[PDB]
C-alpha cells in the first residue's frame, strides 16, 4: 500500500528505486522513463532533476 | 526473538512517537538493530536488549 509520507522517489538507470532513500525495488536496467504527473497540493513549486553521481 | 528485515536478534520492541523521514532501519555504530519503520503507516518502533549490565 502507498504509505502517507512519500517525499522523494529516486529511479536509476540501472533499474533501482529509492523511496525516502531506501532501495525497496529493482528491476532490469532500463533504457527509457515515460511519466505523466500533475498534483495541486505540493506547495508552489515540486521539483524534477536529472542528477550524476558525484563525491 | 526478532527477524525484522533479515536482521535478527533478542529484544524488546516499543512503539516509538518519533518522526525519521528517511530509511527502514536503523542500526548502531557496533551493528546493532536499534530501530525500524512500518511501511504501511510510518510508524517507527525501537529495540531494546532484554538484559542489561548490572553492578
Ligand atoms: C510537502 O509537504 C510539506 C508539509 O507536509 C511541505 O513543507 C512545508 O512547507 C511549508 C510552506 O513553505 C512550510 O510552512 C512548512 O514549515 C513545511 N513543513 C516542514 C518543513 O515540515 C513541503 O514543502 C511539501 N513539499 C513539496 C515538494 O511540495
Ligand atoms: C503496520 O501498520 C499497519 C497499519 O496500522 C498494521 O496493520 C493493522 O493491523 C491491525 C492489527 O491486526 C488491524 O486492526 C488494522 O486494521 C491494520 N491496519 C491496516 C491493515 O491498515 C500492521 O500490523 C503494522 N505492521 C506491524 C508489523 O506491526
Ligand atoms: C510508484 C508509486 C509509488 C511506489 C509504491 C511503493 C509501495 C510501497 C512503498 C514502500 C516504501 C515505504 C517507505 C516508507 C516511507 C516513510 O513512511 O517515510
Ligand atoms: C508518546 O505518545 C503517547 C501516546 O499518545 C503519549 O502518551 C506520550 O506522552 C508521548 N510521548 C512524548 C514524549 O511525546
Amino acid at each position: 500500500t502507498l504509505p502517507p509520507s512519500v517525499k522523494e522517489i529516486a529511479i536509476s538507470k540501472w533499474g533501482h528505486f529509492y523511496i525516502n532513500g531506501y532501495n525497496f525495488f529493482s528491476t532490469f536496467p532500463i533504457d527509457c522513463i515515460s511519466f505523466n504527473l500533475t498534483t495541486s497540493t505540493s506547495g508552489a513549486f515540486w521539483t524534477i532533476a536529472y542528477t550524476s553521481y558525484t563525491e | 526473538d526478532y527477524n525484522i528485515y533479515g536482521k535478527t536478534g533478542i529484544g524488546i520492541i516499543r512503539q516509538t512517537n518519533s518522526t525519521l523521514l528517511s530509511g527502514l532501519y536503523y542500526t548502531s555504530l557496533s551493528g546493532d538493530l536499534l530501530g525500524f519503520k512500518n511501511v504501511t503507516d510510518g510508524v517507527v518502533y525501537s529495540v531494546t536488549p532484554c538484559d542489561v549490565s548490572a553492578q
